[PDB]
């Protein structure tokens, strides 16, 4: 994912409502041609108040649209199969094994895949070597009262890796199988 | 030892210390009402299920949708995703 | 593309299962063979009436030969 | 040497000797309780030829 | 009976004089041998009890419990090997001796012919248990838990001592055989009522009864794994055994005095299982499940119908095995994660598959999956209670539902879901742990084949 | 082998097969195949094992207990006589339970055998089981978990007193 | 008769061989699923032999091979009641399981634990066989709980998916609610008729009081997902499609109806129970079909159809027509499993797309599964001279021509139209129309396993109804003379449903977006039952458990009442006794007071 | 507040010193022997031999004897027309009812 | 129409009026909440991504939760009239209710037994 923000701007909130409204309308309009027709009509409604400048007026309109969205909410909206709430959501989660278990393999098991584990050792060394700089770099770029946002800085200088990278880089594949 | 739940905060100073202990803002922190039920100074977090929490946000504990160090609801076990859900309903 | 599949170490549980089966069968197989052999050849007993002026032993009131041996020797 | 073996594994006979001695002690108590050898009104029978006791 | 008692005593000098590298090995060997010897006692007669001597006897009630204790000792040693591996040789030998003393005391309790001898030994069991809990406990609540357990048991027992001496003075003998053959009905006088209370309350405390069960959670949670094993496998059954023995001379006053305890237990099973539903500690959940399962036995004993007693014996044996197994599994997880919070470790099924299978089978036995001896006992008790009153089925079925719910909840929370990311010390299951789980499960499933052995003397 | 008197099995009445269709009954061919490939080798193995048993022919006897004075003819504190009588009573209790079991087996076999006519063709079995049930219940019921010969004696005495009162009225 | 017993036992014993071999290398190898499938196929072929013997003569037997334990006057022995119901159902179940196993071999090919999956399928098959071939209530209960637990395991196949775990727990919960009634029935029969065997129970019970039959009804509703205990079946779609196709479409779900059918001689005696079953089944049919009308997940629609069918069987029980209900069980097992397999094929081809809204233009893309779905849906709607025609139509006829609660009959007939409606839904919105699935078309059903399994079920769905009906001996007196409109009512209602559903589907094409109606919200929210009845009770129970029991009583009052109070009293007394003053004057004055008091009191 | 050793690190995994551990102790040979002892005596002996011993345990519950005696009694009762089971567990002749 | 929230059906943020407040104090409060969250997240990540660390990362919040749920219950308990009333009515109330029900049923059955009305034709197992 991406680093979260403290709040959502009024523009961001309207965009979020726009995507939800279209998706619910698509759920209502099973046939594609039917959806495309009403999609533009709904888009026009957003365009009608695109010029709207008064924030109080715009906020008032936003409240009304969300109330309208709830009343017109599809009781059983379409959710992507691997999306949260989908039929296949978290289906392969059990097959995802953390990489640190490989270090617990018996020497016989590690002998079955010598080349892979040899390359794995290289990755282990890389993590340890860069770790000290990672923490040090974070301190340098950390504001006085600690971090106020969860966003992390990149590798400023060559030879360094982005701080706190091991888990993101070595995370389990979508389909371990 | 001081990082353990204590008695109901009486002075505002006690309330601030409790808020700091639970890693909550002093404004947000709210102890359970002093009804003698043994709740103590534990925060009265909103009674919303873990399912309501943003599924796209990266949680430290994904299955529980929780972060490390975040104050834990008193009835979390009841409000787990596998149990009672308080999410909004269309009707 | 053959990709390495991260798995928990399976050698230890498999070893436990192997050892358990080995130790169980170490005596089960002889015991099962003995049971089959005794039942096939020695067989059970017939409910004959007590002969006159005879006091059957405590093991002579049981039918299955293994049960008779157990009663006679351990009881 | 076998001596070294028994020197380190002598404690492995205590409990077996315990069982043997217990069998003896149990037998002793039974001998003390032989007061109704063939006096029960259910198992009263004449000793068979060349039988010292019924051991009951 | 000395064929079992004497080797158990001979275990102590062996353990004290065994080499530091051979303590556990010798103890386990000879404990298993002693269990094999104790297996002979299962050949109970149809009517008469096996009266070995004037002091020791056994029946179809005592023999299963004796076999259970003699079998439980080796598994306790195996479980104790792990945490007691950095202990000095003297203290390790001390722990082994405490376990051996507990086993010897329990054997003598289950075989004692004289009621006062049974009281002496059954209250002697407190000393080793207290020492084990207070000395080798891991938390700081161990001292308070030991105090609670000891004081609850003593407050129950002392009136029992007074009552037993009174019976000896009046009847003339406390031998179970004489007490049963010369039984005389009790009147409804207040003196008889208080005698009945004195004779029942101690065993009610021993097997956790709702209201007097507060000691059990503390004891089981704080005690070391072996101590919890005995506490939940034999020490609780001590109450049931004593109550079944003592009810012989407590009739017909039992009919009038059972209602309070009967209602307490019938509501307590539901209450404790509901408490299990909302527990945050694994060991506490196991303990409360034990409370409910023992309340079932309390009901069975109070009703005094033959089917109830058969089901009570079967349930006692089954629960002993299951609770010991559950505590062992929780101990393995705790040793790996160094915490007893249930929600701390999640998705262990992926990391440890075989231990997850053990968890599944143990939970299935806990919810009384047919035809496990657990279900046999539970169903017999349910039928007996239904004969007592048809309304009982409501509470009994609800309790069954809640038991299934919380057992599967435990399995799902621990052995299912997304694995905890930060926990990286979960190593592969040791052979010893798997062997412990197997030696807990296999005997039970085999016992299902021939339930007659563990169906009590009323079979 | 068993006593047909104890376990009455009405003489079998199998109807004669009278095929009216040219099509060959598959059941007949299947039964012939099953006999040849299964019954024959099974019978041969049985014969071999029976020969082995015939070689090692030994007998086991049935222990019989003499009658012992009942608890009625027993002194108040005579524990020896009381023990004898109680053991006799428990033996008789077991025998009565087994008698009930035998009659129940008869009833179940009748229910299955008579098929849809079970209601009309098992009246005798139902009556027998009812009689045995009544007798067993009157003799042994409500005694309690700690049942004893003295308890049956007390129940019988109470029953006899009630019978006397009823007859006097 | 001798081969009858031998073969009947051997089928079940052969079914156990794969489980035993799960300890060998075959389990580790990739041949284990094929070995399982071949074992099931051979067992089905063996099961055909007793079926042929029974068809020729009517041979029915009970085999009490092993004696478990004799509890005083109650003897428990493993007894297999091989009668019409069991001897006929075993082949049907085995054939369906064979087809399902082939489909699983295709569908679950990539699954890492496919061998475990097949072993679990065999385990459930064994439990269901024990349930079917049970002469003791204890043996039937073993099958009951074994089926429930195997369902628990298979539904929660994907442990990572929290929804799967919740669904499995919910299934166990509802099934246990039924098991309460099952245990009540067992206890009642033991206490009153001193027996757990069907024989003596039937013999002694000739009036069969309400209580045992009511408990049996509760258990049947639990296993057959009747109203009140219905939500578990729809939620059971979380498991893999083969699991839903085999257990929760054809074997597990029919267990309750089989329980009621097995006790038909007792059920006929009582009258209130018949009416209760009738009304309950009517409610289930109406509600489940109404919900199915507005379901966007294909598996959900099929599951609700299964629930409706089970309710129709329960209504048939209410008409005191057990054999007809069993025949319907068989036919439903034949066609509904095929429908589920076709749905699974659609899902696999469309890359886990279970929402019908994103499925379209599948009529020509998948001709074979299209034909199979068409035939199966037609049979489900009782197309004449199909498996549906030989059971459902007779059921409707019997309901109309009987002294029946009027509203129950009405609900059955309305439900019949809704049946055609949801069929039209799963045809129009999935196979017909223009494609709505994502691009990168990977549609491919050219798999021998899938084709062969669906082909076997197709041949069954087309001819098995005729074969079975024309072979089984007559057991129900027919309603020969009947008003013509009543005779054709089933077909008329089906045609009405088809026409109205197709009309509404055509209006869906019209470019007219309209806001949801309250009735549509009610139907689509499953009548709101899984919302309020899954939040309020659970919340109250858990909150009460944590507060009133755990804290308020256990950790607060119970401790305050005995230990805390006693200890506090002891502490205060200790403080009083150990005044820590230590002055000779005071305790010597106390000595003087003691002397005076003793001299006065004891004189 | 006190000069005490720092908390002992997480218990050393016995696999670290020897990959083949079986648990039990640390010395590999004694681990092997402990596992052999537990498995041999625990599984091969008690679990197998004792199970066989209790399986063929001689019937002293008098079950078969009870059934055989019941068969004899039923034969006699039916042959003589006597009721299969009487209505009194003891003879009324010897009961001196008050 | 409008949506009425309940305890088991909370009000969504989209319909929540508070979500639309753009006042400066609310923005500062949101910033402070994010700051606390970021600090805790940073600490957890630092421990979590440390190669040397081999063990469970202790979570103080979890310890506090477990302690408060069990350990701190009694210490904060006060014998208020509400607590006493509720404790009595849920401790002895159900016991007395079940006692009454069971006693009445048992007495009814015993009465039927005494008059012989109760049917026990085959009730030979109890």
């Amino acid at each position: 994912f991406s680093a979260p923000a403290a709040y959502l701007t009024h523009q961001q909130k309207v965009l979020r409502l726009y995507k939800r409204a279209l998706r619910h309308l698509e759920s209502w309009c099973v046939h594609r041609d039917k959806y495309r027709y009403f999609a533009c009509l709904m888009r026009a409604r957003f365009d009608e108040h695109k010029n709207e400048k008064d924030m109080v007026k715009a906020t008032q309109l936003l409240r009304q649209a969300e109330e309208e969205f709830w009343y017109g909410q599809h009781p059983q909206p379409y959710i992507f199969p691997e999306s949260p709430g989908g039929t296949s959501y978290e289906r392969y989660e059990c097959y995802k094994v953390p990489e640190w278990c490989l270090d617990d393999w018996h020497p016989s098991e590690k002998a079955m895949y010598p080349d892979y584990f040899a390359k794995r050792e290289q990755w282990k060394r890389l993590r340890r070597e860069s770790w000290e700089r990672e923490v040090k770099q974070l301190q340098e770029e950390t504001p006085p009262g600690g971090p106020r946002t969860e966003a992390l800085p990149p590798a400023r200088k060559e030879g360094d890796l982005p701080p706190l990278w091991w888990h993101i880089v070595t995370r389990p594949r979508e389909r371990p199988m | 030892k001081d990082m353990f739940p204590g008695p109901y905060p009486k002075t505002p100073e006690e309330r601030a210390a409790a808020a700091k202990k639970y890693n909550m803002r002093v404004e947000d922190y709210e102890p359970y009402p002093d009804d003698g039920m043994g709740y103590g100074d534990y925060p009265k977090l909103p009674d919303r299920s873990q399912q309501e929490r943003d599924p796209w946000y990266d949680w430290d504990h994904p299955d529980l949708r929780l972060n490390w160090g975040e104050p834990i609801h008193w009835d979390l076990d009841m409000y787990i995703r596998n149990r009672v859900d308080t999410s909004p309903t269309p009707v | 593309k053959r990709l390495f599949i991260i798995k928990p170490s399976g050698f230890y549980d498999r070893r436990f299962l192997k050892l358990m089966r080995f130790y169980i069968l170490l005596t089960g197989i002889p015991v099962a063979i003995g049971i089959t052999l005794v039942n096939v050849f020695i067989g059970e007993a017939e409910l004959a009436d007590i002969p006159e002026g005879y006091v059957p032993e405590h093991w002579e009131y049981f039918k299955h030969p293994i049960s008779r041996w157990i009663a006679r020797t351990f009881y | 040497n076998v001596l070294q073996i028994v020197r380190d594994h002598w404690v492995h006979i205590l409990v077996p000797v315990g069982f043997v001695f217990g069998c003896y002690l149990d037998r002793r108590s039974d001998e003390k309780l032989t007061a109704f050898r063939n006096k029960s009104l259910l198992f009263k029978r004449e000793l068979r030829p060349n039988e010292e006791v019924t051991w009951k | 009976m000395l064929k079992i008692i004497i080797p158990t005593t001979m275990l102590l000098p062996m353990t004290w004089m065994s080499k530091h590298n051979m303590i556990w090995i010798n103890a386990t060997v000879h404990s298993l041998l002693i269990s094999l010897i104790s297996l002979s006692l299962l050949n109970q007669l149809g009517e008469n009890s096996l009266n070995f001597s004037l002091t020791f006897f056994s029946d179809s009630l005592s023999a299963p419990l004796l076999v259970l204790t003699t079998w439980l000792l080796p598994l306790m040693l195996m479980a104790s090997q792990s945490h007691l591996s950095k202990e000095t040789t003297t203290r390790k030998k001390l722990y082994i001796t405490m376990l051996i003393l507990l086993q010897l005391f329990l054997i003598m309790t289950f075989t004692a012919t004289e009621l006062i001898l049974f009281y002496i030994l059954f209250e002697a069991t407190l000393v080793p248990t207290l020492i084990i809990i207070t000395r080798w406990g891991n938390q700081t609540e161990r001292l308070n838990a030991g105090l609670y357990f000891l004081f609850y048991t003593l407050a129950g027992s002392l009136p029992l001592l007074v009552a037993l001496v009174y019976i000896q003075n009046t009847t003339g003998s406390l031998n179970f055989l004489i007490i049963h053959y010369w039984s005389h009905p009790l009147s409804n006088s207040w003196s008889n009522i208080f005698m009945w209370l004195a004779c029942i309350m101690a065993f009610m405390v021993k097997m956790p009864l709702y209201g007097l069960h507060l000691w059990l959670p503390k004891a089981h949670v704080e005690a070391p794994i072996a101590g919890s094993m005995v506490l939940a496998a034999v020490l609780l059954k001590l109450g049931g055994y004593g109550m079944m023995r003592i009810t012989t001379i407590l009739n017909p006053l039992t009919n009038y005095m059972a209602y309070p305890f009967l209602m307490l237990s019938m509501w307590g099973m539901i209450m404790t299982s509901s408490i299990c539903l909302r527990q945050t500690d694994l060991k506490s959940l196991i303990a409360y499940s034990s409370v409910s399962h023992m309340a079932l036995v309390i009901v069975a004993i109070m009703i005094q119908t033959p089917w109830s007693f058969m089901g009570a014996t079967a349930l006692m044996i089954a629960h002993g095995l299951t609770s010991s197994m559950l505590f062992c599994l929780a101990n393995t997880n705790y040793e790996r994660v160094h915490s007893r919070t249930m929600i701390l470790a999640r998705g262990l099924q992926t990391l440890l598959p075989l231990m997850a299978t053990w968890w599944l089978m143990a939970s299935l036995t806990n919810l009384a999956l047919p035809p496990s001896i657990n279900l046999i006992g539970e169903l017999f008790i349910i039928t007996a209670s239904f004969s007592w009153s048809n309304i009982t089925i409501i509470l009994m079925g609800m309790n069954m539902m809640i038991t299934a719910l919380y057992s599967l909840y435990m399995l799902i929370t621990t052995q299912r879901g997304k694995y905890t990311h930060h926990i990286n010390n979960i190593k592969a299951s040791f052979t010893r742990e798997n062997a412990l789980m197997a030696l807990h499960i296999l005997p039970l499933l085999l016992l299902t084949l021939n339930p007659k052995m563990i169906l009590g003397p009323l079979y | 082998s068993w006593d047909k008197d104890v376990y009455p099995e009405p003489p079998r009445r199998t109807p004669a097969p009278a095929p009216q269709t040219s099509l060959p009954n598959p059941v007949t061919y299947l039964t012939k195949i099953f006999d040849l490939l299964v019954d024959r080798p099974v019978t041969l193995a049985r014969e071999f094992i029976e020969q082995q048993h015939a070689k090692n022919r030994y007998y086991y006897y049935h222990r019989e207990f003499r009658r012992v004075p009942d608890i009625t003819e027993c002194e108040e504190k005579d524990i020896l006589c009381m023990f004898e009588a109680e053991m006799q009573w428990r033996r008789d209790y077991k025998v009565d339970q087994e008698i009930v079991n035998i009659i129940q087996e008869r009833l179940k076999a009748c229910q299955q055998r008579e098929g849809e006519s079970y209601r009309q063709n098992c009246a005798k079995e139902l009556e027998q089981f009812t009689q045995v049930s009544k007798a067993f219940q009157d003799r042994y019921s409500d005694l309690g978990a700690h049942y004893s010969a003295r308890k049956c004696l007390a129940k019988q005495k109470q029953r006899m007193l009630a019978e006397r009162k009823a007859a006097k009225e | 008769m001798n081969p009858f017993a031998s073969l009947t036992l051997t089928t079940l014993i052969i079914l156990t061989i794969p489980i035993m071999m799960s300890n060998s290398n075959i389990y580790k190898t990739n041949l284990y699923p094929n070995y399982v499938k071949t074992t099931v196929s051979y067992a089905f072929t063996l099961s055909l032999v007793p079926l042929l013997m029974f068809m020729h003569t009517g041979q029915e037997m009970i085999i009490s091979n092993w004696h478990w334990m004799t509890l005083q006057t109650v003897e428990l022995s493993l007894s297999f009641k091989m009668d019409y119901f069991s001897v006929m159902f075993i082949p049907v179940a085995l054939f369906v399981t064979w087809s399902i196993m082939e489909f699983s071999m295709w569908y679950m090919h990539s699954d890492p634990f496919i061998n475990r999956f097949f072993k679990y399928l065999v385990l459930f098959l064994i439990t269901m066989m024990i349930l079917v071939t049970a002469n003791n209530l204890f043996q039937l209960f073993i099958g009951w709980e074994g089926v429930g637990i195997m369902s628990f395991l298979l539904i929660g196949w994907w442990h990572g998916r929290t929804d799967a775990n919740t669904a499995a727990l919910q299934a166990i919960l509802y099934n246990r609610i039924g098991d309460i009634g099952f245990v009540l029935s067992m206890a009642w029969f033991l206490t009153h008729s001193n027996a757990w065997d069907l024989q003596q129970i039937f013999m002694l019970n000739n009036e069969c009081p309400n209580m045992p039959l009511i408990g049996l009804l509760l258990a049947a509703a639990g296993k057959s997902a009747q109203f009140g205990l219905h939500p578990w079946l729809p939620s059971a779609m979380e498991g893999p499609t083969p699991v839903s196709a085999l257990l929760h479409s054809s074997t597990m779900v029919v267990a309750g109806v089989f329980l009621l059918i097995r006790f038909y001689p007792l059920m006929e005696t009582n009258k209130l129970v018949q009416t209760m079953t009738l009304c309950l089944g009517a409610i289930t049919t109406l509600f489940t079909a109404l919900c199915a009308i507005t379901q966007n997940d294909i598996k959900k629609i099929v599951a609700f159809s299964t629930s409706s069918q089970l309710g129709l069987m329960m209504v048939t029980i209410g008409i005191n027509q057990p054999h007809l209900a069993f025949l319907h069980i068989c036919m439903h097992a034949f066609f509904k499993a095929m429908l589920f397999m076709c749905s699974g094929s659609i899902i696999h081809s469309l890359n886990d797309e279970q929402d019908i809204r994103k499925m379209g233009g599948l009529y020509k893309a998948m001709p074979f599964t299209t034909t199979a779905l068409i035939i199966g849906s037609l049979a489900l709607t009782g197309m004449p001279y199909l498996t549906g025609f030989y059971s459902k139509d007779l059921i409707i006829e019997a309901v109309n021509m009987s002294y029946t609660n009027a509203w129950a009959l009405l609900m059955t007939l309305i439900a019949t139209s809704l049946t055609a409606a949801y069929s039209t839904r799963i045809i129009f919105f999935a196979f017909l129309g223009k494609p709505r699935f994502p691009p990168l078309v990977l549609i491919n059903e050219n798999n021998p396993l899938l084709i062969n399994s669906i082909k076997r079920l197709l041949i069954g769905s087309i001819f098995a109804g005729f074969i079975i009906s024309n072979n089984i001996p007559p057991m129900t007196v027919p309603n020969t003379t009947m008003p013509l409109y009543m005779k054709m009512t089933a077909l008329i209602v089906t045609i009405m449903g088809f026409m109205l559903a197709l009309e509404l589907n055509n209006t869906t094409y019209y470019l007219k977006f309209k806001y949801p109606s309250q009735t549509y919200k009610f139907s689509n929210m499953l009548g709101y039952y899984p919302s309020i009845m899954h939040r309020l009770p659970t919340y109250h129970n858990l909150s009460m458990s944590q507060k009133s029991a755990s804290s308020l009583l256990d950790l607060i009052w119970l401790e305050t009442i005995l230990p805390k109070t006693t200890s506090f009293i002891q502490m205060k007394m200790s403080i009083m006794v150990s005044n820590q003053k230590g002055l000779i004057k005071l305790y010597f004055l106390s000595f003087l007071i003691t002397i005076m008091i003793s001299m006065t009191l004891f004189n | 507040i006190r000069l005490q050793e720092d908390p002992d690190p997480e218990d050393e995994n016995l696999y670290e010193k020897n990959p083949d551990s079986h648990g039990y102790d640390k010395d590999p040979i004694v681990d092997l022997w402990n596992m052999r002892v537990v498995f041999f005596f625990g599984f091969s002996i008690v679990l197998v031999l004792g199970s066989t011993f209790v399986a063929y345990l001689p019937d002293y519950r008098m079950q078969e004897w009870a059934r055989r005696e019941a068969e004899r009694l039923v034969k006699y009762r039916e042959a003589n027309g006597l009721p299969l089971m009487e209505s009194n567990c003891f003879d009324p002749n010897k009961i001196q009812l008050p | 129409p409008k949506y009425k929230p309940s305890r088991l059906a909370t009000l969504p943020a989209t319909l929540d009026p508070a979500e639309y407040d753009i006042s400066p104090e609310t923005r500062k409060a949101q910033a402070e909440r994010l700051a606390i969250r970021s600090r805790l997240k940073r600490e957890y990540l630092l421990q979590y991504n440390d190669p040397n660390r081999l063990g469970v990362i202790e979570d103080p919040a979890l310890i506090r939760w477990t302690y408060a749920r069990s350990a701190n219950i009694y210490p904060n308990f006060r014998p208020t009239p509400k607590t006493s009333l509720l404790g009595a009515l849920f401790g002895i109330g159900p016991l007395f209710f079940w006692y009454y029900v069971f006693k009445t049923d048992r007495d009814k059955k015993e009465k039927l037994i005494q008059e012989g009305k109760l049917d026990q034709t085959f009730n030979i197992s109890y």
